[PDB]
C-alpha cells in the first residue's frame, strides 16, 4: 500500500521503451491479449540494453521575424562533413537479450513454428523508432533487429536509418502543430532500452506460419510497462460489526 | 489413552442423554478447552463444540457443554436417529498439541424393528466356469444390529462352510453385515438342497435358493 | 501499525489499531508543501479538484458519527440490537477468523438499513427522551 | 448471547475506484533549468520518506490492461503539451511558396 | 464449509518410507493451519502432529518425532480469498502398530484445533504381496417381477489389502446401490460385492456394466449380469 | 419523515423528525457521481465552487456544536438561563402553536447575544472549571 508511485519517465516514444520498471531474473510478457495474434503485446526486460544517440550535424542559429516582436528560430550551416544522425547500439549484448526473448514465445506460443518478419507498412512515425533525443526527433530503423531467424533458444558499431524531422504534430495534433526548434552543436543520450512493443500475423487458421513483427501504435501501452504494479482504491473507514455490549442512560 | 470416557452410553429417541469423561490430574478438564466430535468409523468426523459450551457453526442447540474441576461432559436433549455412533473427547491448549480420549460408544434405542431386504445370490454360469462355489447373503436396514448366521447343507451342522462379519452402520442410520460361503466344489457337490437361515424375530419369509437348477 | 497495516490481520488484530488508518488517510505523505508567474497549470487543477474528493469521502462517515453519538471517539457502541437474519455466525467467530475484508462485504447489502435504524434507537429516541428526562 | 450493534471508525477496507490524482516530483537542475515540459514552474512535490507498508494475507486481483491510471497520463501530457507553446510565436503565415535546387554536390 | 481432496490407496512393507498427500480447495489455505492423525485397530486414535502454512510453526507427539517429518508449500490464489496448496506426510521404520486409517484435517481461526476432514487413507503395513480382485457377476435375485423392480449385481471373491473402489458404468448408477461391508477372511484376504435395485421384468434393453478399480495392483476387470438365469426371483 | 418533511408540522412534531433534515443537507440526491478530453467546461467549474458553499453552511454551525459540548449529539442541552425579556410565551405553549418557522424569526435578533452568553456558561465556565475539579 503506497500513496506514492515509482519515478516513472513520461515516455515519449513507439518500438522502443526508454525509461523505467525493469523487473528482475527474467523478461517480463505483458499480455493485454494473446491467444488471438491481433492484439497488441509489451514485453518488460529484466536488464537494461544502454544505447548511445548522437547528432554530428553542427547547425548555427537563424532568427527571422514575423511581424511585430514574434522571432522565429530556424536551422542555419551545417559545419562539417555531411553525415546520418548516428544512434549506435550493441551486436552481442543485444543478442543475449533477444536470447531468453525468442525462448519466452516458445513456451507462450505453439512449438518450434515459424516466426519472423519486419514492421509492415505504416507512416515514418509509426513503424521507426521515433524518439525524442536531446531536443531533436530521431527517426532510426528496426530492420537489423528482425534479420536474425532463430528457433531453438568502445563497443559493436550497431546503427540503423537514420533521419531527422522538425514538423511534428505528435499524436495527429489536428488542431495545434508543433516546429521542432534545432539543438545548436552537442548531441548525446545516456538513455536506455526499458522494453518493446510487438503485433499480430494476420487471421491464419492453424498452419506453421506464424511471423512476428513490431506494430504496436499506441502511447497508452507505453506507459502500461510502468503502471501494470499499479491500481488506486476507494477506502472505507467506516465499518458495523456486533458484539456483546451496549449503551445505557 | 489416559483421557477416558464413559465407554457404552444407552439413550432413547425424543430423550435427554449425557455422557460423563473423566480424565487424570495432569490433563484434567479445568484449564484444558475441551471439544467433542462426531466420529462414524470410516466416515468424515464432524466437530461438535469448539470451545466447552459453545457449538460449531451449523450443529443444533441440543448439544450442550459443562466443565467441572477436572471432568467435561456433553448433553444432547431430544435425541434422533443419526446420533448412534463413536464419539470422541479432547484436550487442548493455545500452546500445545491435542489430546485425545478413548471413545464412548452410543445406542439410540427407540426405533422400530426395520425388516430387511434379504437377498441370496446363487452361483451364476461364469462363478461355476471358474471352478468356485459360493453363495452369498446381503441384509440392508435390520435395526437393532442384531445378527444370527445360519448355513444349511442339507440341514445338517455346518463346521466349514461358515464366514460372518461386523455389522457396520448403514447410510439410513440402521445396520448393514455381511455373510459369506468359501468351498471347493467337492464338498459343494455332496450337499444339494442349501436353505439359508437369518434370525431376526419376526416372520418366517427366507429366501432359500438352490446352487443346481 | 502502519496505513493499513492490520488490514491482512483478522477484525481482532484489525479493531486493536485503526488510529493510523485514518491518521494518514488525510495530511500524511500525500498534503506536501503545495508549493511564467501562474499556479493555474495542469498540476494545479488536479489538486485542487482531488482536495473536494478528498473531504467528500471523510465528512460523509463523519457526519454519521455525529448523529449516532460516537463522534467524541474511534470505537463506540450503540443501543440498537442486531436482527439475526442479517448474519448469522457467532461473535467471536468472525473476529479471528473471516476479518473486515470479506465482512464489509456481507453487510454492505443491509447497510443502508442498519444506517437507518442506526439512527432512530440511539439518537431520535435516546436523546429525544432526554428532553422530558433531564428535568427531574 | 444478546448481539448489539458496534459502530467502528477506521476500518481498513478498500472499494476498487478511480479518482483525479497529482504530480510527486524532486528539486532537478533548480538554478539552471528551472521548468521542464512536464514539470513547469509549479508542480506538486514529493517526500522523501514514502509508505513502504507491506500487507501480508492480501491477494489482490490486479488489472494491467484495465487500468484506470493508464488513461490519466494520456489525457494529461497531451493537455500540457497543447498547453506548452500556446504563449509562443504562430507560424501561421509563415506557410507559403518554395522554390529549391538540391546541394553545391550531387549526393555524396 | 470447504472440500479436501485426500490422495488413497498407498501402503507398502515394514520399515520403508510412505509418502500421504492431500489437495486443499475452496478457501484461504495461508493462514487455515493443518491439523494430522491416525486411528489405530485398537480403536485409539494417536494424534500425530499440527503444522502452520504461513508459518514454520510446529507440534508433535513424541512417538512421531524421528520417525515422522511433515512439509508445505506456497498459496496458489484463484480470488482475493480462496487459494490452492498442498501438505505432504513422510513416516520412516514402520510398524503393524502403524496401520490403520490417516486423516487430514483443515484448521478453525484456540486456533490450533480442526473443523473439516477428508475421505480418508487406509494405510496397510503389511509385508503380505498384493492380490488382484477377483470380479464374478451374479445370477439374478430371488425377489419378484411385479413391477420389475428386483435385485442384480456383482461379488468380488479375493484381494489384498483395502481400499477399494467398486461403481456401476463408470460414475452413472449411483442410486439403488447397496455397497457391501468388505471384511477379511480366514486366509488373511479382504472380500466384497455389489447389489442393485433396478425395474427388470425380463432381460433385455438395460446396462448390466459396472467398474473395478485398485492402486497397488492396477484392476480393468468389469463383467456384466448374467443373462442365463440361476434363480427363481426372476421368472414368476 | 422526509428533507424538511416536519417544517410545516409544529416544534413539538419538528424536534421528533430533524435527523433526515441534516441526513439529505450534504450527500442524498445532490452528491452523484460527478463524472474534447477536459474537465474545464462551465458544469465543472459551477460544481466546485457550490461545493465550498456547501461545506461553508455546515462547517459554520458545526464549530458551535462542538464550542458547546452538543457536537456529540443533535439535541443537547446547556446550563444557560433563559432572560425573560427575549421571549415571554410559555414552553409547551410554542411547540404545539408557534412552529419552528416563526420560532427563528422572533429569536433572529438577540441570536449572536445568545451565541455570545452559550460560549462562556457552557464551555469558557464549565470546561474552564474543569482544570482544577477533575483531580481532587
Ligand atoms: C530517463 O530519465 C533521465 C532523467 O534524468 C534522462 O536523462 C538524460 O540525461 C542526459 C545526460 O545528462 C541528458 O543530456 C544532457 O544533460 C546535461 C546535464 O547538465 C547539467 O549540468 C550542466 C553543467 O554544464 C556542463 O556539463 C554539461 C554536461 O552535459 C555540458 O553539456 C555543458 O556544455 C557543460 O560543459 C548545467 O549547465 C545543466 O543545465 C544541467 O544542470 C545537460 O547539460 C545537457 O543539456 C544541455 O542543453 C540543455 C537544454 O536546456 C541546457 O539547458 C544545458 O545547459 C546543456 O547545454 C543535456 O540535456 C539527456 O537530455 C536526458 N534525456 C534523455 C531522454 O536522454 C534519461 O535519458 C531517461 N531515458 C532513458 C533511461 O531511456
Ligand atoms: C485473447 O482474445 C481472444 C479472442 O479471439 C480470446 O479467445 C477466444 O475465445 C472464443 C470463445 O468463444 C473462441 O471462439 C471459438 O474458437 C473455436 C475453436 O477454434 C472456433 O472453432 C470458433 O469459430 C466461431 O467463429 C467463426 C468465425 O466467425 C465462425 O465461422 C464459426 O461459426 C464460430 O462462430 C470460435 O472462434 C476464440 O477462438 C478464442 N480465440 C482464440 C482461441 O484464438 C482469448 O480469451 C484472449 N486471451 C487472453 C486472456 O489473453
Ligand atoms: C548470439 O550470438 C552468439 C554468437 O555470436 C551465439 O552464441 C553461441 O550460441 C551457441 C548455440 O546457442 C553456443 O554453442 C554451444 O557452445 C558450447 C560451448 O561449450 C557447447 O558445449 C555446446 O555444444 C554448443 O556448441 C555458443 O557457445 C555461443 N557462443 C558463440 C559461438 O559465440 C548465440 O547463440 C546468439 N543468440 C541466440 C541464437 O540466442
Ligand atoms: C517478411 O519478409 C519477407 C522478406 O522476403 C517478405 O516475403 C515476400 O514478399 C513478397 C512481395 O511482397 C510476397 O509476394 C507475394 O506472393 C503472393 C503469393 O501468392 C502473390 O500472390 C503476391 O502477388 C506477391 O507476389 C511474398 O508472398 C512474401 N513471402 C512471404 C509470405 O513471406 C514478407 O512478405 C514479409 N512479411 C511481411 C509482409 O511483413
Ligand atoms: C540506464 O541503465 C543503467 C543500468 O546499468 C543505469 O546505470 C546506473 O546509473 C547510476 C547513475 O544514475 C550509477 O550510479 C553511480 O555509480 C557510480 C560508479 O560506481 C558510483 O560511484 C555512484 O555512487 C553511483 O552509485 C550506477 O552505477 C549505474 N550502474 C551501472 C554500473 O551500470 C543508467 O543510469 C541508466 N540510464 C539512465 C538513468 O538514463
Ligand atoms: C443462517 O443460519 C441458517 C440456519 O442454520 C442458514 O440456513 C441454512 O442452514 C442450514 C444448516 O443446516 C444449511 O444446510 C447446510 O447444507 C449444506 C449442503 O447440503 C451442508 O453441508 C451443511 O452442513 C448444512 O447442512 C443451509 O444450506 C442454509 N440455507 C441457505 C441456502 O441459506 C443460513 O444460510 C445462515 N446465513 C445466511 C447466509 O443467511
Ligand atoms: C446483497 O445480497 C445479495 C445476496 O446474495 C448479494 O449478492 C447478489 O448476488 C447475485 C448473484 O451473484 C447478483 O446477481 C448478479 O447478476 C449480474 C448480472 O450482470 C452479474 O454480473 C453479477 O455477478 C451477479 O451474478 C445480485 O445482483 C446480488 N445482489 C442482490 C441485491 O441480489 C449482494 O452482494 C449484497 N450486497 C449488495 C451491495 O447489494
Ligand atoms: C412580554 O410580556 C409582556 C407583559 O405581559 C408584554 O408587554 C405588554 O403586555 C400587555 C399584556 O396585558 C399587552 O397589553 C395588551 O393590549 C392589547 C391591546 O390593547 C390587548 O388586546 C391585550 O389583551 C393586552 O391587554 C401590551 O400590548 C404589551 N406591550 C408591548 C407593546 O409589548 C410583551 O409584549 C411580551 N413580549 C414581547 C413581544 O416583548
Ligand atoms: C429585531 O427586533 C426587531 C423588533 O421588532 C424586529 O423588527 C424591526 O422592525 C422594524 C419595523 O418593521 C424595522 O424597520 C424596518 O424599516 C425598513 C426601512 O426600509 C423597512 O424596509 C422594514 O420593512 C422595516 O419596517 C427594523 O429594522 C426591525 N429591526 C430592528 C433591529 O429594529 C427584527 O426582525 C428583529 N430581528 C433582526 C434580524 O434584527
Ligand atoms: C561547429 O564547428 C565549428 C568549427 O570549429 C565550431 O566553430 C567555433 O566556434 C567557437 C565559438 O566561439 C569559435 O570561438 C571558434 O572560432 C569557431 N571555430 C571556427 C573556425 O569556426 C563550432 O563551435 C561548432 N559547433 C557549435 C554549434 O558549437
Ligand atoms: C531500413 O533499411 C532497409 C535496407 O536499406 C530499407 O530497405 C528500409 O526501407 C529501411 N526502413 C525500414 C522502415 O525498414
Ligand atoms: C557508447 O556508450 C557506452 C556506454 O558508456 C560507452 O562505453 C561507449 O564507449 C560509447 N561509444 C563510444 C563512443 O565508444
Ligand atoms: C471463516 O470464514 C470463511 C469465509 O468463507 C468461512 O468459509 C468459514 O466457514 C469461516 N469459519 C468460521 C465458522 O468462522
Ligand atoms: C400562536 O402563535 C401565533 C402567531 O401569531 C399567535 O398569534 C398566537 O397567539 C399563538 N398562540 C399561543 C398563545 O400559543
Amino acid at each position: 500500500t503506497v500513496q506514492c508511485t515509482h519515478g516513472i519517465r513520461p515516455v515519449v516514444s513507439t518500438q522502443l521503451l526508454l525509461n523505467g520498471s525493469l523487473a528482475e531474473e527474467e523478461i517480463v510478457i505483458r499480455s493485454e491479449n494473446i491467444t488471438d495474434n491481433a492484439k497488441t503485446i509489451i514485453v518488460q526486460l529484466n536488464e537494461a540494453v544502454e544505447i548511445n544517440c548522437t547528432r554530428p550535424n553542427n547547425n548555427t542559429r537563424k532568427s527571422i521575424h514575423i511581424g511585430p516582436g514574434r522571432a522565429f528560430y530556424a536551422t542555419g550551416d551545417i559545419i562539417g562533413n555531411i553525415r546520418q544522425a548516428h544512434c549506435n547500439i550493441s551486436k552481442a549484448r543485444w543478442n543475449e537479450t533477444l536470447g531468453q526473448i525468442v525462448a519466452k514465445l516458445e513456451e507462450q506460443f505453439p512449438n518450434k513454428t515459424i516466426i519472423f518478419n519486419h514492421s509492415s507498412g505504416g507512416d515514418p512515425e509509426i513503424v521507426t523508432h521515433s524518439f525524442n533525443c536531446g531536443g531533436e526527433f530521431f527517426y532510426c530503423n528496426t530492420t537489423p533487429l528482425f534479420n536474425s531467424t532463430w528457433n531453438n533458444t568502445g563497443e559493436q558499431n550497431i546503427t540503423l536509418q537514420c533521419r531527422i524531422k522538425q514538423i511534428i504534430n505528435m499524436w495527429q495534433g489536428v488542431g495545434k502543430a508543433m516546429y521542432a526548434p534545432p539543438i545548436r552543436g552537442q548531441i548525446r543520450c545516456s538513455s536506455n532500452i526499458t522494453g518493446l512493443l510487438l503485433t499480430r500475423d494476420g487471421g491464419r487458421d492453424q498452419n506453421g506460419t506464424e511471423t512476428f513483427r513490431p506494430g504496436g501504435g499506441n502511447m497508452r501501452d507505453n506507459w502500461r510497462s510502468e503502471l501494470y504494479k499499479y491500481k488506486v482504491v476507494k477506502i472505507e473507514p467506516l465499518g458495523i460489526a456486533p458484539t456483546a455490549c451496549k449503551r445505557r442512560v | 489413552s489416559v483421557l477416558t470416557q464413559s465407554a457404552s452410553v444407552s439413550g432413547s429417541l425424543g430423550q435427554s442423554v449425557t455422557i460423563s469423561c473423566t480424565g487424570p490430574n495432569s490433563v484434567c478438564c479445568s484449564h484444558k478447552s475441551i471439544s467433542w466430535y462426531q466420529w462414524p468409523p470410516g466416515r468424515a468426523p464432524t466437530l461438535i463444540i469448539y470451545e466447552d459450551n459453545e457449538r460449531a457453526p451449523g450443529i443444533s442447540p441440543r448439544f450442550s457443554g459443562y466443565k467441572s474441576y477436572w471432568s467435561a461432559y456433553l448433553t444432547i436433549s431430544d435425541l434422533r436417529p443419526e446420533d448412534e455412533t463413536t464419539y470422541y473427547c479432547c484436550s487442548y491448549t493455545h500452546n500445545s498439541g491435542c489430546v485425545f480420549g478413548t471413545g464412548t460408544k452410543v445406542s439410540v434405542l427407540g426405533q422400530s424393528k426395520a425388516n430387511p431386504s434379504v437377498t441370496l445370490f446363487p452361483p451364476s454360469s461364469e462363478e461355476l466356469q471358474a471352478n468356485k462355489a459360493t453363495l452369498v447373503c446381503l441384509i440392508s436396514d435390520f435395526y437393532p444390529g442384531a445378527v444370527t448366521v445360519a448355513w444349511k447343507a442339507d440341514s445338517s451342522p455346518v463346521k466349514a462352510g461358515v464366514e460372518t462379519t461386523t455389522p457396520s452402520k448403514q447410510s439410513n442410520n440402521k445396520y448393514a453385515a455381511s455373510s459369506y460361503l468359501s468351498l471347493t466344489p467337492e464338498q459343494w457337490k455332496s450337499h444339494r438342497s442349501y436353505s439359508c437361515q437369518v434370525t431376526h424375530e419376526g416372520s418366517t419369509v427366507e429366501k432359500t435358493v438352490a446352487p443346481t437348477e | 501499525l502502519g496505513f493499513l497495516g492490520a488490514a491482512g490481520s483478522t477484525m481482532g488484530a484489525a479493531s486493536m489499531a485503526l488510529t493510523v488508518q485514518a491518521r494518514l488517510l488525510l495530511s500524511g505523505i500525500v498534503q506536501q508543501q503545495n508549493n511564467h508567474m501562474l499556479q493555474l497549470t495542469v498540476w494545479g487543477i488536479k489538486q485542487l479538484q482531488a482536495r473536494v474528493l478528498a473531504v467528500e469521502r471523510y465528512l460523509r462517515d463523519q457526519q454519521l458519527l455525529g448523529i449516532w453519538g460516537c463522534s467524541g471517539k474511534i470505537i463506540c457502541c450503540t443501543n440498537v440490537p442486531w436482527n439475526d437474519s442479517w448474519s448469522n455466525k457467532t461473535i467471536n467467530e468472525i473476529w479471528d477468523n473471516m476479518t473486515w475484508m470479506q465482512w464489509e462485504k456481507e453487510i454492505d447489502n443491509y447497510t443502508q438499513h442498519i444506517y437507518t435504524l442506526l439512527e432512530v434507537s440511539q439518537i431520535q429516541q435516546e436523546k429525544n427522551e432526554q428532553e422530558l428526562l433531564e428535568l427531574d | 448471547a444478546k448481539k448489539w450493534v458496534t459502530v467502528y471508525y477506521g476500518v481498513p477496507v478498500w472499494k476498487e475506484a478511480t479518482t483525479t490524482l497529482f504530480c510527486a516530483s524532486d528539486a532537478k537542475a533548480y538554478d539552471t533549468e528551472v521548468h521542464n515540459v512536464w514539470a513547469t514552474h509549479a508542480c506538486v512535490p514529493t517526500d522523501p520518506n514514502p509508505q513502504e507498508i507491506v500487507l501480508g494475507n492480501v491477494t489482490e486481483n490486479f488489472n494491467m490492461w484495465k487500468n484506470n491510471m493508464v488513461e490519466q497520463m494520456h489525457e494529461d501530457i497531451i493537455s500540457l503539451w497543447d498547453q506548452s507553446l500556446k504563449p509562443c510565436v504562430k507560424l501561421t503565415p509563415l506557410c507559403v511558396t518554395l522554390n529549391c535546387n538540391n546541394v553545391n554536390t550531387n549526393n555524396t | 464449509e470447504g472440500q479436501l481432496v485426500q490422495s488413497g490407496a498407498e501402503l507398502k512393507k515394514p520399515g520403508a518410507s510412505v509418502k500421504i498427500s492431500c489437495k486443499t480447495s475452496g478457501y484461504r489455505f495461508n493462514f487455515y493451519h493443518i491439523n494430522w492423525i491416525r486411528q489405530t485397530a485398537g480403536r485409539g486414535p494417536e494424534w500425530m502432529g499440527w503444522i502452520s502454512p504461513y508459518s514454520g510453526d510446529k507440534n508433535l507427539a513424541p512417538a512421531f518425532q524421528d520417525r515422522v517429518i511433515m512439509t508445505t508449500d506456497t498459496e496458489v490464489p484463484v480470488t482475493s480469498f480462496t487459494s490452492t496448496g498442498a501438505a505432504y506426510m513422510e513416516i520412516r521404520n514402520l510398524k503393524f502398530d502403524d496401520t490403520g486409517t490417516y486423516f487430514c484435517a483443515k484448521g478453525l481461526l484456540s486456533t490450533w484445533l480442526p473443523y473439516l476432514w477428508g475421505q480418508g487413507t487406509l494405510l496397510t503395513v503389511s509385508s503380505a504381496s498384493t492380490k488382484g480382485p477377483s470380479v464374478f457377476p451374479l445370477a439374478p435375485s430371488s425377489k419378484s417381477t411385479s413391477g420389475g423392480t428386483a435385485a442384480l449385481g456383482c461379488l468380488v471373491k479375493d484381494y489384498f489389502p483395502e481400499p477399494v473402489t467398486v461403481s456401476w458404468n463408470s460414475g452413472a448408477l449411483t442410486s439403488g446401490v447397496h455397497t457391501f461391508p468388505a471384511v477379511l477372511q480366514s486366509s488373511g484376504l479382504y472380500s466384497l460385492s455389489s447389489v442393485v435395485t433396478v425395474p427388470s421384468s425380463s432381460l433385455g434393453t438395460q446396462t448390466y456394466i459396472c467398474n473395478v478399480n485398485h492402486k497397488p495392483s492396477n484392476t480393468k476387470v468389469d463383467k456384466r449380469v448374467e443373462p442365463k438365469s440361476c434363480d427363481k426371483g426372476l421368472e414368476v
